C-alpha cells in the first residue's frame, strides 16, 4: 500500500471510473440509495397514515389493495405541523409509521441528492476543461422541487399540504390546489405551459430539420480509442421559402445571424419557462392568487351577466366545498 | 446577568411578592386623595418594567403561579388602558385579590417542592 | 399667511427652474466659466428658501 | 471612448464604467438619490389616502407601518396620534434626495474620470489589496455606528413600540437590554423547523437592543482590524481579486438575505407588530377559533366538554405532546404566541374556565377583528379566495412583502451565478 | 431507540468530514 | 383650479433636458 | 426576388395591406370601446 | 428593398398620411354612432333582458330559429 | 390627508412616486438621442 | 396475485438497469 488516503483520492477523482464519484458524488450515493430504499419499502408496505388528525386514515400502499395508479406515499400528520420528526422523536415504531414518519425521511434525502447531483455535474465538468453550464440549465427542475416539496407546505403551514408519492395522489393534489388558488389565471403558471409545449414544439421542428439535412457521418476506430478526424457531410443549400418564414423571424429575434445563438436559444426556453412557474407555486404559498373575475359585465338594468369566469368560479367553488370536512361554519380562510 | 434598578433582584420570588404587596395597598387606596392619580403612574410603570423583565424566561411558564399572576397583571392592565381616569369595580378588586392570593399558596409551595 | 404660500411657491417654481439648470450648466463646454457663479449663488438661494419655509411652518 | 471597440455594446454601457472611477462614484451615488427620494415620495403618496382612524393594513400601508415601529406618531393602544411625523419623515427623505441628485450630476457629466490621478486617499484600483480594505474598513465602522443608533432610539429618544405591554401593547422605553452571549448567539443555534425557529423565533425588544450592541460593537472592530490588516496570505490564494467579483462576492449574500427576510415578515411578530401590519398566518386562524368557541358557549352549550363528530377533539384537543390545543385545521398551529392570546393559557394550555371569565374588551373585539381579514390576496386585490365574489376586498401587506422579496432574491441567485461565470472567465484567462 | 440517534449522527459526521476535508485535499 | 399646472409643466420636462443638450453640444 | 420596380399590385403589396386596413379600423374600434360607460 | 426605406419615402407619405386617419376616425365612427351593435346583432347595455321576462333569451329549434330571435328582440329581450 | 397649508399638493403627490421609473424612461431616450452606440 | 406481478416487472426493470450499464456494445 501507499497509506489508503493517497489511494482513495485517486480513486474518488479518477474520471477512468465508469461512473464518477466525486467528492459531492461521495454525499449523494448514501443519500440517494437511502431515499430509494425507504421509498419502495414505503410504497409497498407502510400501513396507512393518518393525515387529517382524526384518527381516519388513508392507506396508499400496494399490499393493503392498491394498484399501480392509485397507490402513493402519503404525507405527514395536520397535527405535526412544519415539526422535524426523526424516527427518535416518536416513542414506538407503530405509532412513527400511524403519523407518517418515512414520507418526510424521503423527501429530505431526495432533495439533498438532487441537489449534489447538480454538484456532481459542476465537478466533473470542471475536470474536462469544459464552460460548466449544464448545471444551470438543470436548476430549473431542481428549483421547481424545492418550490412544491419544502416552500408551499412551508408558506401553508404544514407538510399535510405537501405532494404525495404517487401517481393519483399528484392528480389530487393539483385538482385540489386550482380549487383553492386558481393555478390556470396565474400568468406565471401561463409562462411554465407556454415554455414546455414550445419546448416540445422546438424539439420536434430542430430534429426534424437535421435529420433531413444529414448525409453520412463516420468517425476514425481504433481498438481502445477513438480517432481525431470527426468526418460530417450535410447539405448546404435552402430556398427562400424558410427566408421570409425562419430567415427573417429568427435573424431579427435571437439578435445574431450565428448558427451558435441556436442551441443557446433552445435550452434557455424551458428553462426560463419552468422557473417562472417555479417562482408562481412559491408565491402563492404566500396566498398570492392569479386573476378570478366575478361580475365585471352588469347592463344598466342592474343585472349580472355572466362570462366565462364566472363559470371557473362555479367549477372551483364545487371543488373547494368537498375539500371541507372541517365544518360547515368557515367564511374566509387560509392559512 | 444585569436587572433594573428599579427595585428587583434576580431570584423572583422575593421581588414578586414585594410588588404583589405594593400593589395590593396600592389599588386599596382611596380615591378621594390627590396623589391616587399620581400612585397609577408608578403602578404602571413598575407593571411594565416587571413584566418585560420576567417574560423572558422559558422555564417559568412550565409553573403555575407565573401564569396566574399574569392573567392578574392583564386584568388590571386592561382596565386600566379601558378607563384612564375612572377607578374599577370592586368586583374585579375580588378577583384580582383571589389570585394574588393563590399565586402567594403557589410560591410558598413550590418554594419546598 | 403670505409669506408661507410665498415660500412654498417660490421654492416649489424655483426648483423647477433649477431642474433644468445645473445639468445643463456642467454639461455645455461653451462659457462654463460664466454659468458656475449663477448656479453657486442659485444653490445657496434654494437652501435657504427651504429653511424659512421650514421655520415659518410652525406657526402656520 | 464614447462608442464601440471597448468590447461591450450599449446595454452594456454600464460596463464601461468599470476602468472609469469618477463616472462609477457618480452613477452609485446620483442611484442612491433614487432610492431616498422613492422612500420620501411613497410615504407622503400614502398618508395622502390614509384615514388616521382605519387600520394600516386595509387601507396598504407598507411603509408608515416602518415609521409607527420606532414610537413615533403612535400612543397606547396602537393607534394614530397624529400624522405630522409621517410628514416630517416624507419631506425630509424628500429634499435630501436633491442633494444627494446634485453630487450625482456633477460626478457624472463633469467630475474627473480618474481618480487616482487626482489623489491617493480616493484613488483605488481593483487589484491594489491596500486600498479597497480600507474602504471596506470605513463602511464597517460607519454601519456599525449605524446599528448603535437604533439602540440610541430605544433608550434615549423615547423607545420602541413594545408589542408585548400588558394594555394591549404601547410604546416603552428599553433600560436594560441583555448582554449575556448565551442567548444572543444561542439563537443561531436552533434549528429552522418548528416547534422553535431559527432566529425568526425572537420575541421581546430586550433581545433585538442587545443583539444590536453585539453587532455594532462587534462591526466597528472588525472595521478597526480591516484598515490596519492587510489580507492575508490564504486568503489572497483563496479568492479572484478582481473588481466584479466582488459585486458578485455581495449579491451571493443579497440573495440568502432575501430569503429569510421573507421569514422575519412572515411569521415574525415582535419586530412586525400585528397591530400595524395585518394578522400573521397562523394568528388569523387561532383568533377565528378562539372567537367561535366563545359564541358558541356563551349562547349554546360547551364544546370543550363534549366531542364531536370527529373522534377527537371537538373545539380543543390535546397535542402530540399532552397539550390542550385549538382543534380543527388549525391543529398545525400551536407554536403560535401572541399579546391577547396568553392570557387565556395556563401551565397546561388553554383552560376553558379563563376563556369564559378573563376575556378583557380589547382582547375580544381585536381578536374577532383579526379573523374577518384572513391573508389573502390576488394580483387584482380581491378579497378572500380565488372563488370569492366582489364583496370584500384586502391583500395582507405581508403578502406582498413576502412575495416580492423572493421573487427578487431568486432573480439575484441567477445573477450571481452570472457574475461569477463572468469573473472566473477573466481571471482564469486559459491563453494568458 | 437512541442507539438510533446516535448512529445516526455519528455516520453523518464520518461522512460530511471526508468531503470538507476532501475539498482541502486537492 | 392652479394645482394642476405643475404636473402638466413636469411631464412635458423630459425632452427639454435633451433637445436643449443636442442643440448646444453638450451631447452629439 | 420582386422587382424594385415594384408596380402597384405586388404580392408583397397586398399581403401588406390585407395586414394593414382591416387593423386601423379595428384598433380605431377598440379605442372608442374604451369609453362606453357601462 | 428594406422596409425602413420605402416608408421613410415620399411616396408612401402623400397618400398614406391622408388615409390612415380616416380608416381609424372610420371604426371610431363605427362604433361612436351605435351602429357596432346593429350589424353584428349584439345587444346594448340595457337591453339584454325584457321587462316581463327574467330569463334569457335561448334558443330551441334550428329551423325555426331566425323567428324565435325576431321574438325575443321585439319583447326587447 | 397632507397638513392644509400644503394641502393645494394633493394632485403632486399622486405622481410623486413613479418619476423614478421615468428617469430609466429617460436613459432610454438619451440612447436614442445619439443614435445608439 | 397481482402485487407478485408488479414487483416482479419493477425487479426486471431494475436488472435491466444494471445490464445497460455493466454490459454495453462495444462500438467499434
Ligand atoms: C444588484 C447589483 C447588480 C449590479 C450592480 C450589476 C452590475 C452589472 N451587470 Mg448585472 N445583474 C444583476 C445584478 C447586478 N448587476 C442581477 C440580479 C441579474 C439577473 C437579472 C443581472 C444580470 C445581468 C446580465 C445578464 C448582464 C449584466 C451586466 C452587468 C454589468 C455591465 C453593465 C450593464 O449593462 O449593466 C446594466 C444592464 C443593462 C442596461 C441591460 C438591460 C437589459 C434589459 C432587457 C432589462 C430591462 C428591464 C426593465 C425594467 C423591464 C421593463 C421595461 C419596459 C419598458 C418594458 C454591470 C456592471 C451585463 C454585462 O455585460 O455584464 C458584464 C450583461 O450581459 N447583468
Ligand atoms: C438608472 C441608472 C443609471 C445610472 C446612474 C447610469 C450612469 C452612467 N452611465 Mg448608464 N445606462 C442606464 C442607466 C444608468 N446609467 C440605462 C438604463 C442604459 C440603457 C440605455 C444605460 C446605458 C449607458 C451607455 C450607453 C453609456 C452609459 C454611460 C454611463 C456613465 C457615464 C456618464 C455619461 O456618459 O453621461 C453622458 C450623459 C449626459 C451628457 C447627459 C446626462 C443628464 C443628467 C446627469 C441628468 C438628467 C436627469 C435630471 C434632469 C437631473 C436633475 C438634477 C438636479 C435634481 C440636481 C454614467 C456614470 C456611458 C459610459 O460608459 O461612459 C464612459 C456610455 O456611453 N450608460
Ligand atoms: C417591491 C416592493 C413593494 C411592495 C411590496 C409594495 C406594495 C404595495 N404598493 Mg407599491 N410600489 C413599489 C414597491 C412596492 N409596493 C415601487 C417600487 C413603486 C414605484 C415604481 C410602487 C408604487 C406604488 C403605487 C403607485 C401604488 C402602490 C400601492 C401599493 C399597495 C396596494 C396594492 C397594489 O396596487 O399593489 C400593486 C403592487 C405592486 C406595485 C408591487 C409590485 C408589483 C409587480 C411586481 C407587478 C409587475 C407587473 C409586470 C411588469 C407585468 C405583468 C405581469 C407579467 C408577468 C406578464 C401594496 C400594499 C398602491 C396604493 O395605493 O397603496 C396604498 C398604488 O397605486 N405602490
Ligand atoms: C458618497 C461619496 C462621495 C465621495 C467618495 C466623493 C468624493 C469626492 N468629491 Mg464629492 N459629492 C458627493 C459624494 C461623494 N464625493 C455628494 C453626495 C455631493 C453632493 C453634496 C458631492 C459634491 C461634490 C462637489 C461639489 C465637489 C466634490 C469633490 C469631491 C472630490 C475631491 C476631494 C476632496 O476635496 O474631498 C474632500 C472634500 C472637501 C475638502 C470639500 C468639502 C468639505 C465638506 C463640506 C465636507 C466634509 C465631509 C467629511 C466630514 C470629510 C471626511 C474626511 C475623512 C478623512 C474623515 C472627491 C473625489 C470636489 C472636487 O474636487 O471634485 C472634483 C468638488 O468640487 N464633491
Ligand atoms: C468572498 C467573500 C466575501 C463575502 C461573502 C462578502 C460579503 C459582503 N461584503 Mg465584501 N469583499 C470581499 C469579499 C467578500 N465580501 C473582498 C475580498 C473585498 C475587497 C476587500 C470586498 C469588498 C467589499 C466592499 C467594498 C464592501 C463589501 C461589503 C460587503 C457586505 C455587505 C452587503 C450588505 O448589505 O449586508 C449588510 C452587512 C452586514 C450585516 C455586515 C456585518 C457582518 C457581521 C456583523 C459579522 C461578520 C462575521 C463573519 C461571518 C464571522 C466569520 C469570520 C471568519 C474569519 C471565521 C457583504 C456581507 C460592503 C460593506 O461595507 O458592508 C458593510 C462594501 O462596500 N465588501
Ligand atoms: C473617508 C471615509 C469614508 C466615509 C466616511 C464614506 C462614507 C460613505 N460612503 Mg464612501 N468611499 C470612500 C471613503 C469613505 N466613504 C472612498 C475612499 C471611496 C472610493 C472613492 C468611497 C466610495 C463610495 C461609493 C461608491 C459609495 C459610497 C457610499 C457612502 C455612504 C453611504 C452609507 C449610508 O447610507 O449611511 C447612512 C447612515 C448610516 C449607516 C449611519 C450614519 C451615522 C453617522 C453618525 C454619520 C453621518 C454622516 C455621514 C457623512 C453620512 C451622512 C448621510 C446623509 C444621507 C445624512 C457613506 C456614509 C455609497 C453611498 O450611498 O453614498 C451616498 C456609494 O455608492 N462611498
Ligand atoms: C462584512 C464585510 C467583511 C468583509 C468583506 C471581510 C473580508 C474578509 N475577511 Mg473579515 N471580518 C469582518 C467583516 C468583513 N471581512 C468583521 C466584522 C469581523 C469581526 C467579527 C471579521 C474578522 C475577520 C478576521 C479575523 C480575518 C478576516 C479575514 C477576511 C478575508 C479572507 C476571506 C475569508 O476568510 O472570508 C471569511 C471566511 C469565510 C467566508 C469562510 C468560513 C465560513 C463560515 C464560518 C460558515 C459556517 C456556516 C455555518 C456552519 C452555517 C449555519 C447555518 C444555520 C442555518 C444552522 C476577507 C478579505 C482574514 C483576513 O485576511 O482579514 C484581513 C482574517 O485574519 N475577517
Ligand atoms: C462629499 C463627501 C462625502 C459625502 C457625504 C454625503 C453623502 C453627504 C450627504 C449629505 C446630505 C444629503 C445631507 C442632508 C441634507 C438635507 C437636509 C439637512 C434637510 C433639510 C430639511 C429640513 C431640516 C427640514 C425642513 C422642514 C421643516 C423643518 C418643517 C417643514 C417641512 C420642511 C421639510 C420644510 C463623504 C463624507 C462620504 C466623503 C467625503 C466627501
Ligand atoms: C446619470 C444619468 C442618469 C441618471 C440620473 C439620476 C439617477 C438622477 C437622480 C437625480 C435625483 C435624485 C433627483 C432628485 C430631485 C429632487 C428634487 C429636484 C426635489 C425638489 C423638491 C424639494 C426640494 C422639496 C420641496 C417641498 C418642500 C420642502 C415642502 C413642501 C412640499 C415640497 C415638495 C414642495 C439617467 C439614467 C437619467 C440618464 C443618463 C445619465
Ligand atoms: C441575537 C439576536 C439578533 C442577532 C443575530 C445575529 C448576531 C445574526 C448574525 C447572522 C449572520 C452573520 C449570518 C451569516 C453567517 C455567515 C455565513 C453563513 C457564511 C458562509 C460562508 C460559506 C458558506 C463559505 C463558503 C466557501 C468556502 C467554504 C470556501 C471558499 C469559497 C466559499 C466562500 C464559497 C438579532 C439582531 C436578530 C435580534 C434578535 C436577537
Ligand atoms: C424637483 C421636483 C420635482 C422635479 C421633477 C423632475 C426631476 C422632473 C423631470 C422628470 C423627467 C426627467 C422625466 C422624464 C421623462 C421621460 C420620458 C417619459 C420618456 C420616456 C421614454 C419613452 C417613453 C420611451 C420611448 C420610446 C419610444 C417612444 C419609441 C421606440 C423607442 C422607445 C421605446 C425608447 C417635482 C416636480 C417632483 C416637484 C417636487 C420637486
Ligand atoms: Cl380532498
Ligand atoms: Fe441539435
Ligand atoms: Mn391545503
Amino acid at each position: 500500500s501507499a497509506n489508503l488516503w493517497e489511494r482513495f483520492c485517486n480513486w474518488v477523482t479518477s474520471t477512468d471510473n465508469r461512473l464518477y464519484v466525486g467528492w459531492f458524488g461521495v454525499i449523494m450515493i448514501p443519500t440517494l440509495l437511502a431515499a430509494t430504499i425507504c421509498f419502495v419499502i414505503a410504497f409497498i408496505a407502510a400501513p396507512p397514515v393518518d393525515i387529517d388528525g382524526i384518527r381516519e386514515p388513508v392507506s396508499g400502499s400496494l399490499l393493503y389493495g392498491n394498484n399501480i395508479i392509485t397507490g402513493a406515499v402519503v404525507p405527514s400528520s395536520n397535527a405535526i405541523g412544519l415539526h422535524f420528526y426523526p424516527i427518535w422523536e416518536a416513542a414506538s415504531l407503530d405509532e412513527w409509521l400511524y403519523n407518517g414518519g418515512p414520507y418526510q425521511l424521503i423527501i429530505f434525502h431526495f432533495l439533498l441528492g438532487a441537489s449534489c447531483y447538480m454538484g456532481r455535474q459542476w465537478e466533473l465538468s470542471y475536470r474536462l476543461g469544459m464552460r460548466p453550464w449544464i448545471c444551470v440549465a438543470y436548476s430549473a427542475p431542481l428549483a421547481s422541487a424545492f418550490a412544491v416539496f419544502l416552500i408551499y407546505p412551508i408558506g401553508q403551514g404544514s407538510f399535510s399540504d405537501g405532494m404525495p408519492l404517487g401517481i393519483s395522489g399528484t392528480f389530487n393534489f393539483m385538482i385540489v390546489f386550482q380549487a383553492e388558488h386558481n393555478i390556470l389565471m396565474h400568468p406565471f403558471h401561463q409562462l411554465g405551459v407556454a415554455g414546455v409545449f414550445g419546448g416540445a414544439l422546438f424539439c420536434a421542428m430542430h430534429g426534424s430539420l437535421v435529420t433531413s439535412s444529414l448525409i453520412r457521418e463516420t468517425t476514425e476506430t481504433e481498438s481502445a480509442n477513438y480517432g481525431y478526424k470527426f468526418g460530417q457531410e450535410e447539405e448546404t443549400y435552402n430556398i427562400v421559402a424558410a427566408h421570409g418564414y425562419f430567415g427573417r423571424l429568427i435573424f431579427q429575434y435571437a439578435s445574431f445571424n450565428n448558427s451558435r445563438s441556436l442551441h443557446f436559444f433552445l435550452a434557455a426556453w424551458p428553462v426560463v419557462g419552468v422557473w417562472f412557474t417555479a417562482l408562481g407555486i412559491s408565491t402563492m404559498a404566500f396566498n398570492l392568487n392569479g386573476f378570478n373575475f366575478n361580475h365585471s359585465v352588469i347592463d344598466a338594468k342592474g343585472n349580472v351577466i355572466n362570462t366565462w369566469a364566472d363559470i371557473i368560479n362555479r367549477a372551483n367553488l364545487g371543488m373547494e366545498v368537498m375539500h371541507e370536512r372541517n365544518a360547515h361554519n368557515f367564511p374566509l380562510d387560509l392559512a | 446577568c444585569a436587572n433594573v434598578p428599579t427595585g428587583l433582584t434576580g431570584n423572583f420570588r422575593e421581588d414578586t411578592l414585594a410588588l404583589i404587596s405594593s400593589l395590593r395597598e396600592a389599588i386599596a387606596l382611596p380615591e378621594n386623595d390627590p396623589n391616587k392619580k399620581a400612585a397609577q403612574a408608578e403602578a404602571r410603570k413598575k407593571l411594565n418594567d416587571f413584566f418585560a423583565l420576567y417574560r423572558r424566561d422559558d422555564s417559568l411558564r412550565s409553573l403555575s403561579s407565573f401564569m396566574t399572576m399574569q392573567t392578574a397583571l392583564n386584568s388590571l392592565a386592561g382596565h386600566y388602558s379601558s378607563y384612564p381616569n375612572r377607578p374599577l369595580p370592586e368586583k374585579l378588586k375580588a378577583r384580582l385579590e383571589q389570585e394574588f392570593k393563590q399565586v402567594e399558596l403557589a410560591l410558598d409551595r413550590e418554594a419546598k417542592s | 399667511t403670505i409669506l408661507f404660500q410665498l415660500a412654498l411657491a417660490a421654492l416649489v417654481i424655483l426648483s423647477f427652474v433649477m431642474v433644468i439648470g445645473v445639468p445643463v450648466a456642467y454639461a455645455s463646454p461653451q462659457d462654463w466659466d460664466r454659468s458656475k457663479q449663477l448656479i453657486f449663488l442659485g444653490s445657496g438661494l434654494w437652501i435657504a428658501l427651504v429653511l424659512v419655509v421650514g421655520v415659518l411652518n410652525f406657526f402656520v | 471612448r464614447d462608442q464601440e471597440s471597448s468590447g461591450f455594446a450599449w446595454w452594456a454601457g454600464n460596463a464601461r464604467l468599470i476602468n472609469l472611477s469618477g463616472k462609477l462614484l457618480g452613477a452609485h451615488v446620483a442611484h442612491a438619490g433614487l432610492i431616498v427620494f422613492w422612500a420620501g415620495a411613497m410615504t407622503l403618496f400614502e398618508l395622502a389616502h390614509f384615514i388616521p382612524e382605519k387600520p394600516m393594513y386595509e387601507q396598504g400601508l407598507i411603509l408608515i407601518p416602518h415609521i409607527a415601529t420606532l414610537g413615533w406618531g403612535v400612543g397606547p393602544g396602537g393607534e394614530v396620534v397624529d400624522t405630522f411625523p409621517f410628514f416630517v419623515v416624507g419631506v425630509v427623505h424628500l429634499i435630501s434626495s436633491a442633494v444627494l441628485g446634485f453630487g450625482g450630476v456633477y460626478h457624472a457629466i463633469r467630475g474627473p474620470e480618474t481618480l487616482e490621478e487626482y489623489s491617493s486617499f480616493f484613488g483605488y484600483d481593483w487589484k491594489d489589496k491596500n486600498k479597497m480594505t480600507t474602504i471596506l474598513g470605513f463602511h464597517l465602522i460607519v454601519l456599525g455606528i449605524g446599528a448603535l443608533l437604533l439602540v440610541a432610539k430605544a433608550m434615549f429618544f423615547g423607545g420602541l413600540y413594545d408589542t408585548w405591554a400588558p394594555g394591549g401593547g404601547d410604546v416603552r422605553v428599553i433600560t436594560n437590554p441583555t448582554l449575556d452571549p448565551r442567548v444572543i448567539f444561542g439563537y443561531l443555534l436552533k434549528s429552522p423547523f418548528g416547534g422553535e425557529g431559527w432566529i425568526v423565533s425572537v420575541n421581546n425588544l430586550e433581545d433585538v437592543v442587545g443583539g444590536h450592541i453585539w453587532i455594532g460593537l462587534i462591526c466597528i472592530a472588525g472595521g478597526i482590524w480591516h484598515i490596519l490588516t492587510t489580507p492575508f496570505g490564504w486568503a489572497r490564494r483563496a479568492f479572484i481579486w478582481s473588481g466584479e467579483a466582488y459585486l458578485s462576492y455581495s449579491l451571493g449574500a443579497l440573495s440568502m438575505m432575501g430569503f429569510i427576510a421573507t421569514c422575519f415578515v412572515w411569521f415574525n411578530n415582535t419586530v412586525y407588530p400585528s397591530e400595524f401590519y395585518g394578522p400573521t398566518g397562523p394568528e388569523a386562524s387561532q383568533a377565528q377559533a378562539m372567537t367561535f368557541l366563545i359564541r358558541d358557549q356563551k349562547l349554546g352549550a360547551n364544546v370543550g366538554s363534549a366531542q364531536g363528530p370527529t373522534g377527537l377533539g371537538k373545539y380543543l384537543m390535546r397535542s402530540p405532546t399532552g397539550e390542550i390545543i385549538f382543534g380543527g385545521e388549525t391543529m398545525r398551529f400551536w407554536d403560535f404566541r401572541g399579546p391577547w392570546l396568553e392570557p387565556l393559557r395556563g401551565p397546561n394550555g388553554l383552560d376553558l374556565n379563563k376563556i369564559k371569565n378573563d376575556i378583557q374588551p380589547w382582547q375580544e373585539r381585536r381578536a374577532a377583528e383579526y379573523m374577518t381579514h384572513a391573508p389573502l390576496g390576488s394580483l387584482n386585490s380581491v378579497g378572500g379566495v380565488a372563488t370569492e365574489i366582489n364583496s370584500v376586498n384586502f391583500v395582507s401587506p405581508r403578502s406582498w412583502l413576502a412575495t416580492s422579496h423572493f421573487v427578487l432574491a431568486f432573480f439575484f441567485l441567477v445573477g450571481h451565478l452570472w457574475h461569477a461565470g463572468r469573473a472566473r472567465a477573466a481571471a482564469a484567462g486559459f491563453e494568458k | 431507540m437512541e442507539t438510533l440517534k446516535i448512529t445516526v449522527y455519528i455516520v453523518v459526521t464520518f461522512f460530511v468530514l471526508l468531503f470538507v476535508f476532501g475539498f482541502l485535499s486537492g | 383650479i392652479a394645482q394642476l399646472t405643475m404636473i402638466a409643466m413636469i411631464g412635458i420636462a423630459g425632452p427639454m433636458i435633451i433637445f436643449l443638450l443636442a442643440v448646444r453640444r453638450g451631447n452629439l | 426576388q420582386e422587382p424594385v420596380s415594384y408596380p402597384i399590385f405586388t404580392v408583397r403589396w397586398v399581403a401588406v395591406h390585407t395586414l394593414a386596413v382591416p387593423t386601423i379600423f379595428f384598433l380605431g374600434a377598440i379605442a372608442a370601446m374604451q369609453f362606453i360607460q357601462r | 428593398r428594406p422596409f425602413s426605406d420605402i416608408i421613410t419615402s415620399v411616396r408612401y407619405w402623400v397618400i398614406h398620411s391622408i388615409t390612415i386617419p380616416a380608416l381609424f376616425i372610420a371604426g371610431w365612427l363605427f362604433v361612436s354612432t351605435g351602429l357596432a351593435y346593429d350589424v353584428f346583432g349584439t345587444p346594448r347595455p340595457d337591453s339584454y333582458y325584457a321587462q316581463e321576462q327574467r330569463s334569457i333569451p335561448l334558443v330551441t329549434d334550428r329551423f325555426e330559429a331566425k323567428q324565435q330571435v325576431e321574438t325575443f328582440l321585439e319583447q326587447l329581450k | 390627508k397632507l397638513p392644509e397649508a400644503y394641502a393645494i399638493f394633493d394632485p403632486l403627490v399622486d405622481v410623486l412616486p413613479v418619476i423614478p421609473v421615468l428617469f430609466l424612461a429617460l436613459a432610454f431616450v438619451w440612447q436614442a438621442a445619439v443614435g445608439f452606440r | 396475485m397481482e402485487t407478485i406481478t408488479y414487483v416482479f416487472i419493477f425487479a426486471c426493470i431494475i436488472a435491466l438497469f444494471f445490464f445497460a450499464i455493466f454490459f454495453r456494445e462495444p462500438p467499434r
